[PDB]
């Protein structure tokens, strides 16, 4: 006998067998790493997809800038990925976009994006998911970086007393220029080039973690400066991919799927009995190597063209702050001897003085950057590393599908569709099997002009029943997601009172999106119940177990009658079910908890979602 | 190891000693000073303050708390609810949960036409007898329809909702029809034209043949199927042309090629499948089967077949301008290539009504026909015998309802032993004070119970259990629960073998001394009771100490004794090297360790 | 109010423009007044087009073909523990010794591992007298009631043999010093290729086979039920687990489960220390031997040890070493086992039903030595096994509720006990088995996957679906098109080495696209 564990996909749809080919969503056991190499090889396919050659010293460093935008040359292979950007074109799409959805439109955008932002807190800047502090020269959550830059100010050239954006961002900008600036170290200060150039580093991080595929190796890290004015960038791309129909970046599921049909409906009530459409699965290759930051600049630019000169000026730092960007070399390389008994370590910064040690792959990968090398890091003075300003990038998307010309409409074809940061899905519509051909020609050309490119081993496409979509594999019916989230107690401790409640309401958040089914999501919550116990280090009390915790519940536990009404942290036992997930465990045993057990638990005058006695400051 | 940070005052005015038990607790702290604080500590009352402060969370709680639950039912698409839409409706599936709102119609509707099909298919039981028994079964079943205790001779003529089981019981009443019709799941109507019956064969293998009729004439009909419907014309075995305006792949492929087989277009009404071949059986139990319904089963089988029948039927490539009414394999509303005499379309097809009335005449296979020929309804066009709960209901005539199952069996074996007890001479009690057993190993309740027993290794069994009941009479020490539980094992012969610690009956069950089980268990402060099933029973008596000693009735020659970890675990296997004075632990349950000694 | 400016800002924004332009204002004044030319722009695109040659293909007449596997040995063995070749001695459960310092010390007690006593010579192995040597250290540990190993000669070595060397500061660093030592860059090594495993059908079939003991997996309660749905919930959780708790499989991940939830508290609490662990799982019923129903009988199980060497958890992506001696009555083969120094320890016994009595059989012993690391992050991934269940239920789920929506009624019990699925080819003819079977076939393929997960598994993964979409259009009549397969041939051709999952998941995707040809016509032969 043997197995093929495929045949199933035979005589029933792949909608519902699909999940069976991935596995179960966590923490990726690969540890993806972000070393030297992996580093030097993106910089030089960034270089690389310039197809240009042009040059141009700077003032304030006496290095080149290579200038890849506007420039374009080496038309040859031109199918492989590119970078130069065409202005005219991005801004005749931009003003299509306008037309279409209507004039006071980047106006009013901008406007809710403004004030929104005028009442804003700096403290915001707190919630994010790493940074790289300029001081210890290493990566933190943004809390800790904040505490440190303030700090710092405050050490140097006394407090912060904004409380708010605006005055955090012009601090910065002031900071730009002070000459000396001090910091508690193991103190010590710095000067102005310094400060600048760790003011525009970047760290590559090795965290990727999520599904489909983990292709984060080298997740970009930045600072604190830079961090308000890309939060406002992005609050003003959302604020306009909110009204658009082919974005679904900032949501997914429920309106995902609405989207979805409400596209597939237009499209069927549109064309004629002649038209035939057909769909494609696209997925944009190197979204992060061909987006450049002075294309977003002239764009911003063009967009708040009329408006208040403050969110002119404000929105154009953060692509400046790009436009120049030294890039963190990771560890350096290492020597060995023959037998390999001894084992040199060396830095980035020397890898330069021993080139003639190196093999010939990591010497030819060297030498042509060594020139934008300044002590350990690369001027980079393009691209785009970081997952920022997939907002953005979307909208430019979406100014790609809006396009529509007279060539076309003599021929009776055109196109449509939706993108999400770097995967899409497009419906073209025409009455020939070979018309369509030339539209997706066209189609690809004018993404071309802009760096947007597409991959051709990742790429396909089928009539219009079959395609799939951010891992929503939509077909005639039986819209499939495989999106399934889970939390993780080991890594996010936070209190005995909190976690469960969490977990439970995204489980429900799963089910709404129907990654999850009832028994599914029942056999979810078994199973984290006892993950949770087990992170806790915590049982029932039928158990026989021996722990810590369990010796004194061992004892003051025949003390009670409402067991029921016990907590999971001490001894408990569940009662909350699909319909009682919104409700806290708490909230369903208040009235079951014994009075003397209810009221220990509920004493403000104690040592330390429903405030308990169970937090973990 | 006391990372949890902690406040001082607030400690010792609590008085919390470290290493209470060897447990520092701890400013820091460890996370076992929180369970030694809410254990043994001070006392607040703060329910009030809390649930005024958590009132959002408290009445979203009430309001939960103020619902009906409802039946659900698996489907597809053709505030307050938004907190639990999550819970109350996917895609696949769906909660009828109401709130305020109460109607009690189209439940009811479910629930007689589920009655109608359980009756007219249990009159297919005879070959003669069918309308009488039928008519029979009606007279003796009446119903707490709604609020009124109806009776269902009146309920299935005052309705009025078309299906093939309502017409097909109502024909036997001389009642009113609608001239509607039932091929299968599918309901179908007449537009135009007219034919008569007409004869021919098919093969299957290859070399049987196998007579089926159809109609030679040409006529149009109105097919319609769930959230489907359609238009047609038959003429001469053979389908000339057909359009839709239902929008769904799989109800618009049902709907069509039910279609097809009622008007019989196709090869496989010349030849048959090989899969066919494999039964070859047009026939029921006792009964025969034209070739349509047998065609429909197995097309309900796989949708390969479904595939294979539509394959049968010409496939082509459509031409420009079509497109937008073409169609697919798979449903797809448009495609490149479609299938021959078809049309899509948007919007439902507008039903006529027709507002003559009829009646019909049943068939010894109660099939109904109301002029030439032109079947209406019949059982064949049924779904398989599914059982369901029936309430509010009253059915007396025999083939009302089984009523028997081993689990039932037990469950009125174990109300007969309960019973017996009677309070009185010759019962349990007194035989009991009276020390004589064995008279309790030939009672007439056991000797019914017998069947119910595991065949294979009774004997064991029944040794174990007058083992039990011996040791727990004679010494004057017993429990009356675990008594009557072995006690239906107590008939047979004793013999030798391997017993493991249960007792299995003949459905795969089993019942365990000494533990509590969904068939039997039963609980200290409420002894008068036993559950069995869930099904709580009394106890013609009273008791307060006959049950408070089981030390006998877990095992068979050893007795419960305080516990002891010293003594080291075993199995049921090893107890026979034991000796005396020697004390030994072991499961008697799931977690539940004891310590045991012999005799 | 406005945002006071510096000056190195403004000269960055003054210098970082577009190519024409060299100042901000230049630039913004051609941006606030860019007009539309849509003929420049369509004369633009159009000479792009041209200068474009883009390739669309539609897998009709340039169809796909089988996949060219790579060449040489065949792939061995990799996971740590042994899944069919596995043996474990067993004994009662103790609830007030449930822990596993107690539990091997009590299984040392009765003396069947000192009977335990390897001789010199193995039959395949390189360290034989290393593995020897610690073997009786652990022996001579357990006896003093300490898992502890004080001398550190042994595990030293074989956590040093993968790297251990001096290291020079380059301060220290001359051209005569480099001279006369010939530093270089080092060199870094590749997996080499591997070939077809002939071995992995056989672990999967003895994996769906059903266990004699079960309860390996232990699971939480079941809350209250208040309405139909929790009800049908509950109901179909229980089914699913009362017929994955028999399988083989269940023991496996049980076995990992309870070994790692010991070494990560071992690598917290005793870190930088030499700790002794054993490898056990917990079971909670039987078969009869006279009846082919369920018992209760609560027991422990012991299929080996695992040695642990200096953990600390944050160096070198908290990488630490292990040390495994494990159990087996079945000789090994030369090419499965590569990795593993086995030897030969005296005989054993094994225990089957007679009559009504129950008899023993002596038999060889064999003792399966090995090395391997681990991680943190290993750790976290294999505690949560448990989790493979969840996506077997949504295989189980999705299916029966599509169906019950179709006929708009509970199909639960009928689908899991009627509808067939194909699992294999057996004499050249399908093989196919309810779904209520073929959980397990799923269980076991999300298992291999939490096993052998790796950047190859997740390429290999990312890739197949696109075959398996075209696939599914092929069934449906839908012109399926592209622009490069054989670049996707290649992608996934070279992320195909030492790992047999990715391999025997490519074979049988060959073997799945010859069989579909039948009936499709977008795949060579």
């Amino acid at each position: 006998m043997e197995i093929n564990p495929y045949l199933m996909f035979l005589n029933n749809d792949v909608t519902s067998l699909i999940s069976t080919t991935y596995p179960y969503t966590g923490p990726p056991p690969m540890s993806h790493g972000s070393s030297t190499k992996y580093t030097l090889e993106t910089i030089k396919r960034t270089y690389d997809y310039s197809r240009t050659s042009v040059e141009k010293t700077s003032k304030v460093f006496n290095i080149p800038r290579r200038k890849f935008c506007n420039c374009l040359e080496d038309k040859d292979e031109l199918v492989k990925p590119t970078g130069n950007v065409d202005i005219s074109s991005l801004l005749g799409l931009a003003e299509m976009m306008e037309k279409r959805m209507g004039e006071g439109f980047f106006k009013h955008c901008v406007m809710e994006a403004e004030t929104e932002i005028l009442k804003m807190h700096f403290s915001r800047l707190t919630e994010g998911r790493q940074t790289y502090d300029w001081t210890s020269e290493r990566n933190m959550p943004a809390a800790t970086a904040l505490q440190l830059t303030v700090d710092a100010i405050k050490e140097t050239e006394g407090p912060f007393k904004g409380t708010t954006m605006l005055e955090y961002c012009n601090k910065m900008i002031e900071m730009l220029d002070w000459k000396e600036i001090k910091f508690k170290k193991v103190i010590d200060s710095i000067k102005h080039d310094e400060f600048l150039i760790r003011a525009l580093t970047i760290n590559t991080m090795a965290k990727d973690g999520e599904r489909g595929k983990l292709q984060r190796r080298a997740i970009a890290t930045p600072g604190m400066i830079v961090r308000p004015f890309s939060k406002i960038v992005e609050t003003v791309a959302q604020k306009i991919c909110e009204k658009l129909k082919e974005s679904g970046l900032p949501v997914g599921g429920n309106e995902k799927k609405a989207k979805l049909k409400t596209t597939v409906t237009s499209l069927n009530a549109r064309m004629n009995s002649d038209q035939f459409a057909v769909n494609i699965t696209g997925d944009n290759s190197k979204w992060n190597e061909c987006q450049q930051p002075e294309a977003y600049l002239a764009l911003l630019a063009y967009i708040t063209k009329d408006s208040s000169d403050l969110m002119k000026d404000l929105c154009s730092v953060a692509p400046v702050l790009f436009c120049n960007k030294f890039v963190k070399l990771g560890q350096g390389i290492r020597l060995s001897n023959k037998r390999k008994t001894k084992e040199v370590i060396i830095k980035a910064e020397k890898m330069g003085k021993y080139k003639n040690l190196m093999r010939e792959e990591y010497k030819n990968l060297f030498e042509p950057l060594e020139k934008y090398i300044q002590k350990d890091v690369c001027f980079l003075p393009g691209g785009m590393l970081m997952g920022m300003f997939n907002m953005l990038s979307t909208v430019l998307g979406v100014s790609t599908l809006c396009y529509m010309d007279e060539e076309l409409k003599a021929k009776g074809c055109f196109w449509t569709g939706l993108q999400s940061s770097d995967d899409f899905v497009l419906f073209a519509v025409a009455s020939n099997w070979s018309n369509i051909h030339w539209t997706i020609r066209r189609f690809n050309a004018v993404c071309k002009l802009i760096g947007i490119n597409m991959s051709l081993e990742k790429s396909y496409g089928s009539l219009p029943e079959l395609f799939e979509f951010t891992s929503m594999f939509f077909d005639g019916e039986f819209v499939s997601n495989l999106a399934m989230e889970l939390p993780a107690f080991t890594t996010a401790g936070v209190n005995e009172g909190v976690d469960f409640t969490a977990a439970m309401s995204i489980i429900k958040t799963n089910m709404i999106n129907n990654s999850l089914s009832p028994s599914t999501a029942l056999m979810a919550l078994r199973i984290c119940l006892q993950e949770f116990r087990a992170t806790y280090r915590v049982h029932p009390w039928d158990s026989r177990v021996k722990g810590g915790r369990m010796k004194i519940i061992n004892e003051f536990i025949k003390t009670i009658e409402n067991k029921d009404g016990l907590l999971i942290a001490d001894g408990g036992k569940l009662m909350n079910n699909i319909s009682t997930l919104h409700i806290p465990e708490e909230v369903l045993k208040f009235e079951k908890m014994d009075e003397q057990y209810r009221n220990r638990v509920f004493n403000p005058k104690n040592p330390f979602a429903v405030v308990s006695t169970h937090s973990f400051r | 190891k006391f990372p949890i940070i902690a406040n001082k005052r607030m400690l010792e005015e609590a008085q919390i000693p470290k290493e209470h038990n060897n447990v520092a607790l701890w400013v820091l702290a460890s996370a076992s000073c929180i369970n030694y604080w809410n254990f043994c500590g001070p006392c607040v009352n703060n329910s009030e303050v809390i649930k005024e402060v958590y009132k959002s969370r408290f009445g979203r709680l009430e309001r939960r708390k103020e619902i009906m639950w409802k039946e659900l039912r698996f489907t597809l698409v053709d505030p307050e609810r938004m907190e639990l839409i999550h819970a109350l409706g996917g895609e696949t599936w769906i909660q009828e949960a109401n709130t305020a709102g109460i109607s009690n119609v189209d439940q009811r509707k479910n629930d007689i036409r589920a009655v109608c099909r359980k009756v007219c298919l249990a009159a297919n039981a005879s070959i003669m007898n069918a309308k009488s028994k039928l008519v029979e079964y009606i007279k003796s079943t009446s119903m707490r329809i709604g609020e009124t205790e109806r009776k269902l001779e009146e309920l299935i003529l005052e309705t009025d909702d078309v299906s093939p089981e309502v017409t097909l019981c109502k024909s036997a009443l001389g009642g009113q029809l609608g001239k509607t019709l039932s091929f299968g799941p599918m309901l179908l109507k007449k537009i135009s034209g007219s034919g008569v019956k007409v004869k021919d064969t098919v093969y299957i293998q290859g070399v049987r043949a196998v007579q089926f009729e159809y109609w030679s004439e040409q006529e149009e009909f109105y097919g319609e199927y769930k959230s489907a419907t359609a238009l047609f014309s038959r003429k001469e075995r053979s389908l000339e042309w057909i359009t839709i305006g239902g929008g769904i792949n799989e109800d618009r492929k049902r709907l069509l090629a039910m279609c097809m087989i009622f008007c019989r277009d196709g090869d496989y009404f010349k030849d048959a499948p090989a899969t066919i071949t494999m039964a070859d059986l047009s026939t029921k139990l006792g009964r025969e089967i034209p070739y349509q319904y047998v065609m429909m089963n197995w097309i309900q089988k796989s949708e390969d077949n479904l595939e294979a029948l539509l394959y049968s039927r010409g496939i082509v490539e459509t031409n420009p301008g079509k497109m937008g009414s073409s169609m697919g394999i798979d449903g797809s509303k448009r495609a490149i290539k479609s299938l021959r005499a078809v049309t899509i379309q948007s919007g439902k097809i507008d039903m006529p009504e027709s507002k003559e009335k009829i009646h019909l005449e049943l068939s010894d296979n109660l099939e109904a026909f109301d002029s030439s020929g032109r079947i209406v309804a019949t059982i064949l066009d049924l779904p398989s015998d599914k059982k369901v709960t029936f309430q509010d209901v009253s059915f007396q005539h025999p083939d009302l309802a089984v009523l028997r199952d081993e689990k039932t069996a037990i469950t009125k074996g174990y109300e007969a032993l309960i019973k017996r007890l009677g309070t009185g001479d010759n019962d349990i009690p007194s035989l009991i004070a009276k020390k004589d057993y064995l008279s309790l190993y030939n009672l007439p309740e056991v000797k019914l119970m017998a069947p119910l027993i595991r065949p294979n290794r009774k004997g064991v069994y029944s040794r174990v259990a007058r083992k039990l009941v011996s040791t727990q009479v004679t010494t004057g020490h017993y429990s009356l629960h675990e008594l009557i539980k072995v006690l239906p094992f107590t008939y047979f012969a004793p013999k030798q073998g391997m017993f493991e610690g249960r007792l299995f009956f003949s459905n795969d069950s089993f019942v365990e001394p000494g533990v509590n089980n969904n068939v039997f268990s039963w609980s200290k402060a409420d002894s008068s009771k036993i559950y069995c099933h869930g099904i709580a029973i009394r106890v013609p008596l009273v008791v307060g100490d006959e049950h408070m000693d089981t030390s006998l009735a877990l095992l068979e020659g050893f007795s419960v004794c305080e516990n002891d970890p010293r003594a080291p675990m075993v199995t049921r296997q090893d107890l026979i090297d034991v000796g005396f004075g020697q004390k030994v632990r072991l499961f008697v349950g799931q977690g539940s360790v004891r310590t045991f000694k012999r005799t | 109010i406005e945002m006071k400016k510096g000056k190195t800002f403004l000269e960055l924004r003054d210098e970082s423009v577009p190519l024409p332009f060299q100042t901000y204002e230049q630039m913004k004044d051609y941006c606030e007044k860019f007009k539309g030319n849509p003929r420049e722009l369509a004369s633009k695109v159009s000479q792009m087009q041209s200068n474009i040659k883009l390739p669309i293909k539609h897998y009709e007449q340039n169809k796909f073909r089988q996949i060219r596997l790579p060449k040489g040995p065949m792939a061995p063995y990799t996971h740590k523990f042994l899944m069919e070749e596995a043996w474990m001695f067993t004994k009662i459960s103790d609830p007030e010794r449930s822990r596993a310092g107690e539990i091997l010390i009590d299984f040392f007690k009765k003396g069947n591992l000192s009977a335990i006593r390897p001789k010199d010579k193995p039959l395949q192995g390189k360290y034989p007298i290393h593995y020897k040597n610690l073997w009786n250290q652990i022996k001579a540990a357990i006896a003093d009631r300490t898992m502890v190993i004080n001398e550190n000669d042994h595990s030293e070595f074989l956590g040093g043999i993968g790297r251990a060397s001096k290291k020079i500061p380059e301060i220290s660093l001359t051209q005569d010093v480099i001279t006369t030592e010939g530093l270089k860059q080092s060199e870094n090594k590749l997996p080499e290729p591997r070939s077809f495993p002939r071995w992995f059908n056989a672990e999967w079939m003895w994996a769906i086979k059903d266990s004699d003991l079960t309860g390996w997996v232990p699971m939480a309660e079941y809350p209250p039920a208040d309405n139909e749905l929790e009800d049908y919930a509950e109901h179909l959780n229980k089914t699913m687990e009362g017929v994955l708790q028999g399988t083989n499989c269940a023991r496996e991940m049980g076995k990992c489960i309870l070994t790692v939830g010991a070494l990560m508290t071992e690598c917290r609490l005793f870190p930088g220390k030499i700790k002794v662990v054993p490898i056990y799982a917990r079971s909670k019923e039987r078969k009869s031997m006279q009846e082919g129903l369920p018992v209760p009988s609560e027991m422990d199980c012991l299929f080996g040890i695992c040695v642990k060497s200096k953990s600390h958890l944050n160096k070198d992506d908290g990488m630490y070493t292990i040390i495994t001696f494990e159990f087996s009555i079945r000789e090994p083969n030369l090419e499965k086992h590569q990795k593993y120094t086995v030897f030969e320890a005296g005989h054993t016994t094994v225990r089957m039903k007679k009559g009504e009595s129950v008899i023993g059989r002596e038999v060889p012993l064999y003792l399966y030595c090995r090395t391997t690391a681990l991680s943190k992050i290993k750790n976290d991934w294999l505690s949560k096994a448990r989790r493979c269940f969840i996506t077997t239920m949504d295989t189980v789920e999705t299916i029966c509720l599509r169906e019950s929506a179709k006929a708009e009624e509970n199909l639960v019990e009928k689908t899991l006990n009627e509808k067939q699925m194909w699992i294999g080819k057996k004499n050249g003819e399908l093989i196919a088995q309810p779904l209520r079977e073929a959980l397990r076939v799923q269980l076991v393929q999300q298992f291999y996957f939490c096993i052998y997960n790796d950047s190859q598994l997740e390429g290999f993964c990312n890739e197949q679906k696109k075959i398996l979409m075209a696939l599914e259009g092929d069934k449906k009549n839908k012109s399926s098109f592209g622009f490069n397969p054989e670049g996707l041939l290649e992608k996934i051709e070279e992320c195909l080495i030492n790992n047999p999952m990715c391999l025997f998941m490519a074979q049988r995707l060959n073997e799945l696209v010859i069989e579909a040809s039948k009936r499709g016509a977008k795949f060579f032969k």
